[PDB]
Order: C-alpha cells, then structure tokens, then sequence
C-alpha cells in the first residue's frame, strides 16, 4: 500500500494546506484513527548486526543486515523469524534451530538495551488491551538520511522521525492518516483528505511534502 | 544519531 500512501500525500500536497485563508487543522483530527503500533525505540547497529526496535507494545524486532528479521512478542519468549523471502515461522526464545544462535543472542542484547535505556515515543497513549499475540507488524525496511529516519512496517505504516527536533509522523495508508508527534510530545492523528479541506500549519505541512519524498525512496 | 532519544 505505498503506492496508496504515495496518492494520499500527492494530493493532500497538492493541495497546498497551509495557504489555507483560514486554516482549521484541529478539525481533521480523527481519534478513531488511531494507529495501533508505532516504532517507540530504535539502536541501528548496522555497521556490523542490524536495526533493533522496540513497538509500542514492547514487542521487539530487528532487522539484520542479511534482510532476515526476529520478532519478539512482549511476552517475552514467544518468536517469530522472517526469512529473505518473507517465510515465516514460529518458535520461542527458549526453543529454536540451533542455526538461530547468533541471531537470538543479538535480539536478547538488543532487547536488553532497550529495556535499559532510551524513551518510549508516544508513552502518553494507553497501553493497547488486545490480543498480544496477534500477528506483529515486522521492520520491511528501513533507511536515513541526514535529518529523518524512516521505518516501513509490513502492516504498511511509515513513520519518520526527525533527529534535530524530535517531531515524528506516522502515517497509514488503510486509515488515511498521518499521526504528528511535536515537539511538546502532543500526540494527534489526522485524515489526510481532511487536512485538505482544512488546511494545516506549515509545519505539518513542510513535514508532509518531506514524507511524500521519502516514500518515493522506498518505492524505489 | 545511532539510536532514538
């Protein structure tokens, strides 16, 4: 669905929201919208392992520098591994392939240091009471350049966050949304094709026409 | 940065 999100940027860019006479941001909010998982931590170790990350319901993953990944449900043992053509299977901490040994090492020393260090982006939203062993979106890829990094998970989310000032969007292309994140920790999700009638602030807007970009990368 | 805040 990056090429759904590519339409809904596109035209909600074009669309120019910020010279809006009268920009009415605050009524393209959507609670209903919500996004249900979001990248809360992140250590990119790639120069040698891989990208760990934390979602926001402590689940853990890391994609490996050799395109497999390890997905740690926040139960702490349960385990999914993605192999490079995206095969799944399912196993435990506690029980895996002998083949598996590094890369059950590395996640443990990845979830270790996310345990211990770092803040959990979007710790002021409710902790989800769900089924915690429902399928967990996987890190698909993920790239940086000098002022963002950004995550694309398998459920089709793309978040970007952004070094210098700490503001994040995580946008959705099966709500339509985008979720800013700003430098408060103000934590609000928008309907895109309401951001068109209603404008937005520059910010939200700059930080849009930089997301339609780096979609266009992971498209590419 | 080499990890989130």
């Amino acid at each position: 669905h990056l090429s759904d999100m590519l339409q809904q940027l596109h035209s909600v860019n074009a669309s120019k929201p910020s010279e809006r006479g009268l920009v009415r941001q605050e009524e393209a909010e959507d609670p209903a919208c919500i996004p249900i998982f979001w990248v809360s931590k992140w250590v990119d170790y790639s120069d040698k392992y891989g990208l760990g990350y934390q979602l926001c319901d402590n689940s853990v993953g890391v994609l490996f520098n050799d395109s497999t990944r390890l997905i740690l449900y926040n139960d702490g043992d349960s385990l999914q591994y993605i192999e490079r053509d995206g095969t799944e299977s399912y196993l435990t901490v506690s029980s895996h392939p002998n083949s598996l040994m590094k890369k059950i090492t590395l996640l443990k020393y990845f979830r270790n240091y996310m345990s211990e260090h770092l803040l959990k982006a979007g710790a002021n939203i409710t902790p989800r009471e769900g089924d915690e062993l429902a399928r967990l979106p996987y890190l698909r890829t993920w790239f940086r350049t000098r002022s963002a990094i950004i995550l694309h998970l398998s459920n089709g989310s793309v978040q970007i966050n952004f070094f210098q000032d700490h503001t994040k969007l995580i946008l959705c292309p099966l709500m339509a949304a985008v979720t800013y994140i700003d430098e408060k920790r103000d934590f609000r999700t928008y309907r895109l094709s309401l951001l068109e009638e209603y404008g937005c602030c520059k910010e939200l807007a700059s930080r849009l026409r930089y997301a339609r970009t780096m979609v266009d990368k992971l498209l590419s | 940065p080499l990890h989130s805040t």
